[PDB]
């Protein structure tokens, strides 16, 4: 079984450091890029830092740039996110995700658990709506925008949705606006016309009762929606 | 370039496996093929001391790689798979010298193996097993039991240069080939060293085909 | 021995046999009526164009 | 000049079998 | 003994089922297609050519999506290839170097190679550990596999050089049927579009028609004087075309039971190692031993075109499910797109 579990988190005071780690089981790490994406105390996902297998390119997002260091060990299984100069704004909960990338493969496809530290030019998505009251056997559809088409040459419109239950970390439902993830319920649809995107529910049940994100992956750095939320 | 962020991680995959496979192959290519062939009672299987599919042995003497590979469980028509060792080092052949029967259909096959529309320039390291034995036993009878036509003593001497002479006269070829004979020792220690040493030679014949200087 | 051998070679020669066949005018008039049917459809047998054409791309 | 007394007289160090004897 | 009695009985039937072949034989496939207007001269040029293997490549296998393509080589790698790309997407090794085959599930989660191990092994592409590891090793043949074709994910038919064929499940691991009847070593076979019947052909200068459920040949078709290496399927269902170690190629339908069309040229006086149709089914595509591949009018014996551009023998060809292009694969460590 597949299992990313990161340690490291905690408190500290304000122009600290810490060394984050997540160590990965069953399955082959070296074939693997890694991101590091935090989401704040209440609000909603926001990505960090990226490594590529066989560490050949390396992300960083602006606001932690200069200061967060990502690497890995892969003779070790083990990812580590060393931060410096910490403020108060970097108050998280961090997760370790995986992503493949060759034609046809489903990337961010496992999330990590999360590790909580609490210290003492970028397409905009819109999901207005964030509370939702449904009834089970309904459909529900949620939309989401972009301020970019995410329609490229090659045919693929890069859109990602993911669904967030209470105390759960993040799970893909959708893959490039169409595709559905392995193990995911028959029910769910998605379609786009490249600016404007919908997510459909059929045989709403309590299991489909959280916080749904669209994200898109056309260029870094990767940006999330704020979230909509649905609740019986 | 045009590409998205997938696109080039999918090239930076690509380029990985391509390092990986030139690192495989540049280990695989320093390496020795040879074909070991002969009769089941030859001792082919016992030729190295150091030591259903094709049966493959590999060992390794004085800084070179060997693998040998058996190929007469192979039952089928030779001629639909013997194309797949036409990049080879060279043939060894081992001839059981006791037995006569045994012997005469060992030429039956260097003949067929030498003659190949394939194996048009490569070699033969000819290995005449149990040579004591049967100069024992040339002692006792007279090689007259399968090379009737022959005349010669009871001697080992003259039969065994007359096998010999025999089995590198079954040869064609002789334009682009060059067979190496070495009579086998029971307690044999050059074995090793000897296929070292032809297939030192046969390379460097090779280098000087390719460079035009032979 | 062999004689179930040649039992069983007796068995499907009667069993190919008893088949029934067309004549060969038949047959030629619907392979060349699929032939001319599917001409449109056939990308290598007319040119492509550049738009339809996804190895023609750089 | 050596070369050119083999070639012309004495042939008989002229042929394949002399260099594949002497390369080994 | 009473054999004589059998031997008579059986020439007995050989003359029945040649004389009734021949009160079939009205005309010839040449007097219908007289009147048709010729192909034309077809240019085809190298789009892509893919590198990476480094020893002789023996077989290759296109995808359903026809985008995807896998290659099998001596060096020991099976390399899957994203043709549009020219990128590699997966490197397989293999236990044994000496493969002699390869083939691609339709729904594309499934590969499988064999050679003269006797082994037809099944990898798995689709896992969550993402990487390619081995589903299963099938065993039973007592000479070397040459061809494999899926039906499904479930069943698969091998032939191999004990002069059999063989159709095996995958969740058992087991011979579910077995194909006999041939004296000389199986070198291919062809599922027909409903996946019912295959042909087979064999060294014994014959091709048998087999059907999947029952397990007995129901119509043999003779005339070759060699081995036939290669044999392809007509796009319809009702014909199939082959290849033989004489430089020549022929046509043979079903349902008149007898061959309609033969493609020989004077020049071409090496065998025949691949074969292939068309989308329409006009053009008949056959590699050869010298070092080419020549592309017949399926109906008036014209060669429309050469695919020349590979320095050694033409092992592999393949024809896209769409028609787009063409793929070959030869002893040069090359594979090449002609569209």
């Amino acid at each position: 079984d597949v299992q990313l579990v990161e340690s490291g988190g905690g408190l500290v005071q304000p122009g600290g450091s810490r060394k984050l780690s997540c160590s990965a089981s069953g399955f082959a790490f070296s074939s693997f890029g890694m991101h590091w994406v935090r989401q704040a105390p209440e609000k909603g996902l926001e990505w960090v830092a990226y490594i590529s297998s066989g560490s050949g390119t390396i992300y960083y997002a602006d606001t932690v740039k200069g200061r967060f260091t990502i690497s890995r060990d892969d003779p070790k299984n083990t990812l580590f996110l060393q931060m410096t100069s910490l403020r108060s704004e970097d108050t998280a909960m961090y997760y370790c995700v995986r992503s493949i990338y060759y034609y046809g493969s489903s990337p961010f496809d496992f999330w990590g658990q999360g590790t909580t530290l609490t210290v003492s030019s970028d397409i905009v998505m819109t999901q207005a709506t964030s509370s939702v009251p449904v009834t089970p056997g309904e459909s529900v559809s949620i939309s989401c925008r972009s301020s970019k088409s995410l329609l490229h040459s090659n045919g693929n419109t890069y859109l990602y949705w993911f669904l967030q239950r209470p105390g759960q970390s993040p799970q893909l439902l959708i893959y490039r606006m169409s595709n559905l993830a392995s193990g995911v319920p028959d029910r769910f649809s998605g379609s786009g016309s490249g600016t404007a995107f919908t997510l459909t529910i059929s045989r709403l049940e309590a299991e489909d009762v959280g916080v749904y994100y669209c994200m898109q992956h056309l260029e870094y750095p990767l940006t999330f929606g704020a979230g909509t939320k649905l609740e019986l | 370039c045009t590409l998205s962020a997938e696109d080039k991680a999918a090239v930076e995959r690509s380029k990985m496996i391509d390092r990986n496979l030139r690192e495989d192959g540049e280990k695989a290519a320093r390496e020795v093929k040879l074909l070991l062939l002969g009769a089941d009672n030859s001792g082919k299987s016992t030729i190295v001391k150091q030591m259903t599919g094709i049966v493959e042995t590999h060992f390794t003497f004085k800084d070179l790689h060997f693998k040998m590979f058996d190929v007469g469980g192979q039952r089928s028509e030779r001629k639909k798979w013997i194309h797949c060792f036409e990049d080879v080092a060279a043939i060894i052949f081992c001839v059981d010298l006791s037995d006569y029967n045994r012997m005469h259909e060992s030429m039956k096959l260097f003949d067929s193996i030498c003659n190949n529309k394939w194996f048009t320039d490569t070699s033969i390291i000819l290995f005449l097993n149990k040579k004591d034995l049967f100069e024992e036993k040339i002692k006792k009878s007279p090689l007259t039991i399968c090379y009737q036509e022959y005349a010669g003593s009871n001697t080992y001497e003259e039969a065994a240069a007359y096998i010999q002479c025999q089995f590198e006269d079954l040869n064609k070829r002789k334009d682009t080939k060059e067979i190496y004979t070495h009579f086998t020792c029971a307690t044999d220690t050059k074995n090793a060293q000897f296929i070292f040493d032809a297939v030192t030679d046969v390379i460097i014949k090779n280098n000087l085909k390719d460079c035009g200087l032979f | 021995a062999s004689i179930a051998q040649a039992r069983k070679l007796v068995e499907q020669l009667k069993m190919e046999a008893n088949i029934d066949r067309i004549k060969v005018s038949k047959a030629a008039a619907d392979l060349m009526a699929y032939c001319e049917a599917h001409a449109k459809e056939d990308p290598l047998l007319t040119p492509v164009p550049a738009s339809e054409n996804p190895f023609r791309e750089k | 000049f050596n070369k050119i007394y083999i070639i012309l007289f004495k042939p008989s160090r002229n042929t394949i079998e002399e260099v594949r004897c002497s390369t080994a | 003994s009473e054999l004589d009695q059998l031997r008579q009985e059986a020439e007995q039937l050989k003359n029945q089922i040649r004389d009734a072949r021949k009160a079939c034989a009205d005309a010839t496939l040449s007097q219908i297609t007289n009147n048709i207007d010729p192909v034309g001269r077809i240019q085809m040029r190298t789009r892509r050519t893919l590198r990476g293997h480094l020893a002789k490549i023996y077989a290759m296998h296109w995808g359903t999506d026809s985008r995807l393509l896998v290659s099998a080589s001596q060096d020991g790698k099976l390399i899957i290839w994203d043709s549009y790309t020219t990128n590699k997407v997966h490197a397989i090794p293999l236990r044994s170097s000496w493969v002699m085959t390869c083939a691609y599930a339709p729904s594309g989660n499934y590969v499988a190679c064999g050679g003269l191990d006797n082994i037809c092994s099944i990898y798995n592409l689709k896992t969550r550990e993402g990487n390619v590891r081995v589903s299963r090793e099938l065993a039973g043949h007592t000479g070397y596999l040459s061809c494999c074709r899926f039906l499904d994910d479930n069943q698969i038919v091998t032939s191999s050089g004990d002069t059999t064929c063989a159709l095996w499940d995958i969740e058992t691991g087991q011979q579910t049927t077995t194909f006999t009847g041939h004296t000389g070593d199986v070198m291919s076979l062809s599922l027909a579009p409903d996946t019912r019947l295959f042909v087979s052909g064999a060294c014994d200068a014959s091709a048998k028609l087999w059907d999947v459920r029952e397990g007995m040949c129901r119509q043999t078709f003779t005339g070759h004087e060699s081995d036939i290496n290669a044999i392809c399927f007509f796009p319809n269902g009702n014909a199939f075309a082959t290849g033989s170690d004489d430089a020549t190629c022929r046509l043979f339908d079903l349902r008149a039971d007898q061959e309609l069309m033969t493609y020989s040229h004077d020049n071409i006086i090496c065998g025949i190692t691949s074969v292939s149709f068309s989308k329409s089914g006009r053009l008949l595509l056959a590699g050869y031993d010298d070092f080419n591949c020549n592309v017949w009018d399926a109906l008036k014996a014209d060669r429309a075109g050469v695919l020349a551009g590979h320095d050694n023998r033409v092992s592999c060809l393949g024809v896209t499910d769409d028609g787009m292009a063409v793929a070959t694969g030869s002893w040069d460590s090359f594979l090449k797109i002609w569209n």
